[PDB]
């Protein structure tokens, strides 16, 4: 009955660090992936496959890049099935290949969150104590097949001690939730893609040791990259032994990395020997993690106007004409936001505290 | 809600009369009104309108797309026993109920309370092991009666 | 003022005014006024413009549109004077607003809304409260003649008089001679003469904002006025109609042009009208029905039109009729109207309130201005390309292939110059090979492929050839309404030769690929009108830009290149596009008819057996 | 759009230089503020989207330094000669530290290069490289704050080129094998610009078709904490990383006794 008048002449108008506290020195970190119908949504642009693995090869990257003592297994929970699509290693170019060659899967099924969970306790069944099981789960659909209990699984991974923590993507799971709470780890919730980089980045980051972590002198290795001159009679080029892995025929280097308890050759580090089991690392991956040891307070924030000292940045030498100025515990100099910025997320000491 | 109805009903002056408001730091109800379907069609639930099969169709993407997308607690009320059994029965001719199904596990009541209990029990215990379950009462039922949800079943 | 560029120098009488980014308009006072859509208030501006102006382009940014006396009045009906709108224009237009435009609107406001007319008890009353104008009327000899007068010869004496039926349409052309335009006012809700009719809207039926918005326009302050509507096909227009037959819920007549569109009418009347099947008549030569209770009658031209002696039936139809008083009387497909015939039907029916909706409106021949009073002013025509974003209608992807003469043809093309050069170049043998390979792709491509080709011998020799089902002349409608059919449900038939009949005749089952090979020689409304109804929206392919698929094979060198680009004038000035392509990727990797030379010299031995006669 | 940034920081100790002046050798400080600044000189001549940013590392703190001639290439060298004078002679010894604050000017160059980066047009792409020229001795303490610099600058993908003049530093060498980049002894210093000319200045990608002298190989052993030799294999705390050659039940640096049966 509208259609007795209409007019719009009116509209036509003029007008987050802990304390110093033990952290997860040795990793061995397992990612799970839903692979079932839900993950080609777009709720993620395109959708939350691509996405997903281009922030988890980012994450990789960001994770090899601050804990070089760690290790990486991904798994891909598909048609109800639990699939390893990565071994757990340390190397960042297998695994940023096997996210590539994943990028064109075919997402069906429904996930099977038993299924993975017990591939990745059966994995880390027998790894040692003191390194970290630590396990991370993308769940895109609210809903899984399982064959058996899987509060039995929750039971049985309380007991081998291994933390998992959980991202959702559309809504929060109770058994999800209770699974990670039980376990020690903690349970998030996808806003978007900055906040799905932002609790990846959070996730980076070493948990802190529970009560239960070990404590034990673990014997390490650092051989020097002994490489040998062809005008020397004593050049054997030999085979490496991680090169001996694949199928592709090993390249034969005349030198590389030779283990100091077995003379086993390699060609790639940090990587533990396969012989004797000796973990071969350099100083600089160690070194690595310092950072995480002794984190970056952060600084005082007072305003310029409210700041009757020096214009200019400690750090830039940029006159500060930004509204805020922070200002350091120990020697109290004068830096920008770049500065600040800069300073806390990477550089994570401050130039007058090194003078 | 009415504040005057109740002392004409029991024939007496309370003393006090006051609702408390409640104040939350965090919205915790999002109370939402879909009274337009996918094809815009009117949506009511008048026993003149109950028996359109376009009501009824809706209703079924409605739940689709529930299930699809909310948590693994889902409960709807009807508005009789007999209109959410023909609605029922429409959607599993119609064919949506399948995949209705295949997102979340379906449980509906029956007049029997022994079944509905175990029913209840079945959709319990699915909410709790993670698969999806979605119950269909009716809002005389006993399900609105004694019936509680904790925050994962509401 | 013309400079030597050909520009006309307007500069002294638009005086700029510095609000330039805020007011988004240039009125040029030729008429022509243009719009800037990427301006903040083009909403507004588009808005007050549809009801004042009459579009010219809807390209993607600046749009024209042009001023009528037609226009003025149609706008003045909906209920808009003269200073409002100037006010508005002044706050929109760049520059100052001419005088002269100005003046022109002054001289037609003033004399819309003074002259009515009025159908009571089968009588036409012209009536005006001023008896000086009415006086001055009596004046015209025209008038004299078609005022009705006694069977003595004397005339007959708020002051009104009866006229004659028959000299309705003369006396209309006279008004304008006049300057004195009728007013089509109809009493929506103070009828009494014709009872109601039980006729409501179903819930299942749903108005589209555009939808509501002209049918607001049409019901000027709740009153029900003739008029003409542009609605592109597939945007159901035959729901709008059924809409506003509910609406005045009086006594309705829809004319189409075969008893296909009628029944199309009658199954839309059935989807979301509430009047009962009993009082719903088909008058059709075969489906017969009696007038007698017929709340609604579906008819065609051609019934009404039958000017040789009819069935004894149809007397007592159309006696029914003449007595019947029609408060709303529905016509399709406006442009055909200006036939002879068909206006002889409007000065036999005696109805008070004919609204005309259609897809086009460019007659070839020019015949529209007459329209204007036949019907009433253009009410309003929704931009197509809006449409695509809105996604109520498919993206039409269109494209001109170009397809090189054989030189033999191409010699022979040259030699002829009578009407049988038509078959030269409409029977390209490369013509052929590029039809079947993308026959070929789409297949592949699974989609729903319809060849218009206006030829008969054409379209049965390509679907011969290619063993596709064809339709032509005759056309047995039950062999027509099988292969219809298959076509929408068999996976195997899913390619359909349709010959000139396609555009009105009948339905057209929904597709997304069409193929056009041969032409009219320039019907430039029949053509788009026939693509807008082959393609409507598809579910699946929302989201890409290019959800229908639309190729028009063009001989190259030929006489059918001015014709295509005569053609797609219309559609261009629908902001619609054409990409010309010449080379088809793919073609040679297949293997396609007439691969060889005799094979097409076969052919051309075959096209020129078919001499002029044929 | 490529905007290449020359980082230049300077060791200037001034125990070093003195006792080089003592010696009277062929070359002197002011030869090597001279080669830098010519340096620099070529590094704006050679295209103008590239630009120079350079830092004086002094004992007492971090100077941020920047007729014929270029006459913005002459203001420039008059800024820098005003400003190596003007430190030169508030040059004040207070106090027995000799080691170059070597991590600090890093750490404010990094700062300054992030700055530029962000003021950086996003039509333009800026690569960045930092020279690091070495006279006096290495910096003990300043190792945990050295890493961390390479880090960041590995993090940020920015070559550092270490040059020796006459005491070499593993720290450096470590430094430009992680970071890529180059690291050589000129035991001429008089001859020193020229190293710089013909290694230096050249960008990493004219590097890649120009043959360049072989890397020099570089260690990385380990000295084990309770008496700093190198060693082989050794045995690392698992709470915080140190080093211990012998087997002990309990960890001396962070106080935690090993649970092992
Ligand atoms: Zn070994
Ligand atoms: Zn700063
Ligand atoms: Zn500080
Ligand atoms: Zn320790």
């Amino acid at each position: 009955r509208w259609e007795g008048g209409y007019e719009r002449t009116w509209e036509i108008l003029k007008e987050e660090h802990h304390g110093q506290v033990r952290l997860g020195m040795m990793r061995h970190l397992y990612v799970v992936v839903d692979g079932s119908r839900t993950m080609e949504d777009q709720d993620l642009k395109p959708n939350r496959l691509t996405c997903t693995l281009k922030l988890l090869e980012y994450f990789v990257e960001e994770y090899f890049d601050q804990n070089p003592i760690s290790q990486i297994g991904i798994i891909v929970t598909k048609s109800k099935r639990a699939e390893k699509l990565t071994e757990l290693s340390g190397n960042p170019r297998k695994h940023i290949t096997s996210l590539k060659k994943a990028v064109d899967m075919t997402c069906h099924g429904e996930p099977s969150l038993y299924n993975s969970l017990s591939i990745a306790m059966q994995t880390l069944k027998h790894m040692p104590g003191h390194t970290s099981r630590e396990v991370l789960i993308i769940f895109s659909s609210l809903t899984t097949c399982d064959p058996s209990n899987i509060y039995d699984l929750i039971k049985t991974l309380k007991a081998a001690k291994i933390r998992v923590s959980v991202i959702g993507l559309s809504a929060e799971v109770r058994v999800c939730t209770v699974l990670a709470r039980e376990t020690g780890g903690t349970y998030h919730v996808i806003l978007d893609e900055s906040h799905y980089k932002e609790l990846l980045t959070h996730h980076v980051s070493p948990p802190p040791a529970s009560s239960s972590s070990e404590c034990s002198l673990i014997r390490m290795g650092f051989p020097q990259h002994t490489i040998a001159s062809l005008s020397d009679q004593d050049a054997k080029p030999s085979f490496s032994m991680a090169h001996l892995d694949g199928n592709t025929e090993p390249g034969l280097t005349l030198g590389g990395y030779f283990c100091p308890q077995c003379r086993a050759k390699y060609c790639e580090l940090p990587v533990e020997c396969k012989i004797c089991g000796l973990t071969l690392v350099s100083a600089p991956h160690l070194a690595r993690s310092y950072h995480h040891l002794f984190p970056l307070d952060a600084f005082q924030e007072i305003p310029l106007e409210e700041y009757n000292g020096e214009r200019f940045c400690y750090g830039c030498q940029g006159e500060l004409k930004d509204q805020h100025v922070y200002v350091c515990a120990v020697c109290q100099n004068v830096f920008c936001v770049d500065c600040d910025v800069f300073v806390h997320d990477s550089l994570h000491c401050c130039p007058g505290c090194i003078h | 809600s009415p504040l005057d109805i109740y002392p004409k009903i029991l024939d007496f002056h309370p003393v006090t009369m006051a609702t408390f408001t409640m104040t939350l730091a965090r919205v915790c109800l999002c109370p939402m009104i879909i009274g337009r379907g996918n094809d815009q069609v009117a949506i009511s639930s008048k026993f003149e309108t109950r028996e359109d099969i376009a009501v009824i169709r809706n209703y079924g993407n409605l739940l689709l797309e529930m299930s699809a997308v909310v948590p693994d607690g889902i409960v709807a009320f009807f508005t009789s026993y007999q209109y959410m059994e023909s609605t029922v029965a429409s959607w599993y001719e119609q064919g949506i109920l399948e995949n209705i199904q295949r997102n979340k596990l379906l449980f509906i009541e029956t007049q029997d309370g022994a079944e509905t209990s175990v029913a209840l029990e079945k959709y319990q215990e699915a909410c709790e092991n993670g698969r999806g379950a979605i119950l269909l009462s009716v809002a005389r039922g006993k399900v609105s009666e004694g019936i509680d949800f904790v925050h994962h079943y509401g | 003022k013309v400079d030597e560029y050909g520009a006309k120098d307007y500069r002294l009488q638009m005086p700029l005014k510095d609000d330039h980014t805020s007011r988004p308009l240039w009125v040029a006072p030729d008429g022509h006024i243009f719009l800037e859509a990427f301006s903040p208030v083009y909403k507004y501006a588009q808005d007050f413009l549809v009801a004042i102006a009459e579009p010219v382009c809807r390209p993607t940014h600046v749009h024209e549109y042009k001023l009528t006396a037609y226009s003025l009045y149609a706008a003045v009906s909906v209920g808009l004077q003269t200073s409002d709108i100037t006010e508005y224009l002044r706050k929109l237009s760049k520059t100052g607003v001419p005088d002269g435009i100005m003046q022109f609107i002054k001289l037609c406001t003033v004399s819309y809304g003074k002259v009515k007319l009025v159908l009571k008890h089968n009588r036409y009353f012209v009536e005006s409260c001023h008896p000086d104008v009415i006086q001055h009327l009596l004046q015209d000899p025209v008038i004299r003649e078609c005022r009705l007068r006694n069977s003595e010869g004397e005339a007959t004496e708020t002051v009104s008089f009866e006229v004659k039926q028959e000299m309705i349409e003369e006396l209309q052309k006279r008004c304008i001679h006049l300057e004195y335009p009728l007013l089509a006012e109809y009493d929506f809700r103070n009828d009494s003469v014709n009872p109601d009719i039980n006729i409501d809207l179903k819930p299942t039926a749903v108005l589209r904002p555009y939808q509501e918005k002209s049918l607001r326009k049409m019901f000027g302050n709740g009153r029900a006025r003739s008029g003409v509507i542009v609605l592109p096909c597939g945007a159901g227009k035959s729901l709008v109609g059924v809409t506003a037959a509910c609406t005045v819920r009086k006594r309705c007549l829809v004319l189409g042009n075969s008893a296909v569109s009628v029944e199309q009418w009658k199954a839309q009347f059935k989807m979301w009208s509430t009047i009962d099947d009993s009082q719903i008549c088909r008058f059709t030569s075969d489906a017969k029905d009696k007038p007698i209770g017929c709340s609604v009658a579906i008819s065609t031209y051609s019934m009404l039109g039958h000017t040789t002696k009819r069935s004894w039936e149809a007397e007592r139809v159309m006696e029914w009729l003449k007595t019947q008083e029609w408060g709303l009387m529905i016509l399709d497909e406006v442009h055909t109207i200006p036939a002879k015939m068909f206006r002889r039907v409007l000065t036999i029916v005696q109805a008070h309130c004919k609204l005309g909706l259609t897809a086009t409106l460019v007659r070839e021949d020019d015949k529209i201005v007459d329209l204007n009073f036949l019907i009433g002013p253009k009410l309003y025509e929704a931009n197509w390309m809006e449409l695509q974003n809105n996604g109520y209608i498919a993206k039409v992807q269109c494209a001109e292939v170009w397809c090189p003469m054989s030189p033999e043809f191409y010699r022979e093309y040259v030699a002829i110059k009578t009407k049988k050069r038509i078959l030269l170049y409409t029977m390209n043998p490369n013509k052929f090979r590029a039809c079947q390979f993308l026959i070929k792709f789409h297949e592949r491509r699974n989609d729903k492929i319809i060849v218009f080709a206006d030829n008969v011998f054409a379209l049965k020799e390509y679907a011969i050839r290619l063993n596709k089902p064809y339709i032509y002349g005759p056309t047995s409608q039950g062999e027509r309404m099988q292969i219809l059919q298959n076509f929408k449900h068999n996976p195997k038939i899913n390619t359909i030769f349709i010959s000139k009949v396609g555009d009105t005749s009948f339905d057209l089952p929904e597709a997304n690929v069409l193929i056009q090979i041969s032409s009219h020689g320039g019907s430039r409304r029949q053509e788009a009108q026939r693509l807008g109804r082959v393609l409507r929206a598809k579910k699946g392919m929302v989201a890409e830009e290019y959800n229908a698929f639309f190729y028009s094979l063009v001989s190259q060198d030929t006489q059918e290149m001015a014709y295509s680009t005569k053609r797609q004038r219309f559609l261009v000035d629908q902001g619609y596009s054409f990409k010309v392509i010449t080379k088809l990727a793919g073609m040679e990797e297949e293997d396609l008819a007439f691969s060889t030379k005799e094979e097409q010299q076969q052919l051309l031995q075959k096209v020129l057996a078919a001499t002029d006669l044929d | 759009d490529e905007l290449n940034l020359l980082v230049i920081v300077v060791d200037a100790n001034p125990i070093w230089w003195g006792k080089q002046a003592l010696k009277e050798s062929q070359f002197t400080l002011s030869k090597c503020i001279d080669a830098v600044m010519v340096l620099g000189n070529s590094h704006l001549f050679m295209n103008r989207s590239n630009k120079l940013a350079v830092i004086a590392s002094h004992i007492q703190e971090s100077r941020f330094l920047y007729d014929g001639k270029y006459e913005l290439l002459t203001s420039a060298n008059e800024v820098i000669v005003e400003e190596i004078k003007d430190l030169m002679t508030k040059s004040d010894i207070k106090g027995q530290h000799t080691e170059t604050l070597l991590a600090g000017s890093l750490a404010k160059a990094l700062c300054y290069i992030h700055r530029m980066n962000k003021e950086v047009k996003d039509n333009q792409e800026m690569k960045s490289r930092i020279l690091v020229i070495k006279a006096a001795e290495d910096s003990a303490l300043q190792y945990m704050n050295f890493m961390n610099v390479i880090f960041a600058a590995q993090k940020q993908n920015i070559l550092i080129d270490a040059c020796v003049l006459d005491s070499d530093s593993g720290l450096l060498q470590q430094a430009c094998d992680i970071t890529g980049g180059l690291y050589l002894k000129v035991p001429q210093m008089p001859s020193l610009l020229q190293y710089l000319l013909w290694v230096f200045l050249p960008d990493q990608d004219q590097r890649s078709q120009l043959i360049l002298p072989p890397p020099v190989h570089v260690d990385y052993r380990a000295a084990c904490f309770c008496h700093r030799n190198l060693i082989e294999i050794g045995y690392v705390c698992s709470v915080c990383l140190s080093i211990f050659c012998n087997f002990s039940p309990i960890c001396t640096t962070c106080e935690t006794a090993f649970k092992i049966s």
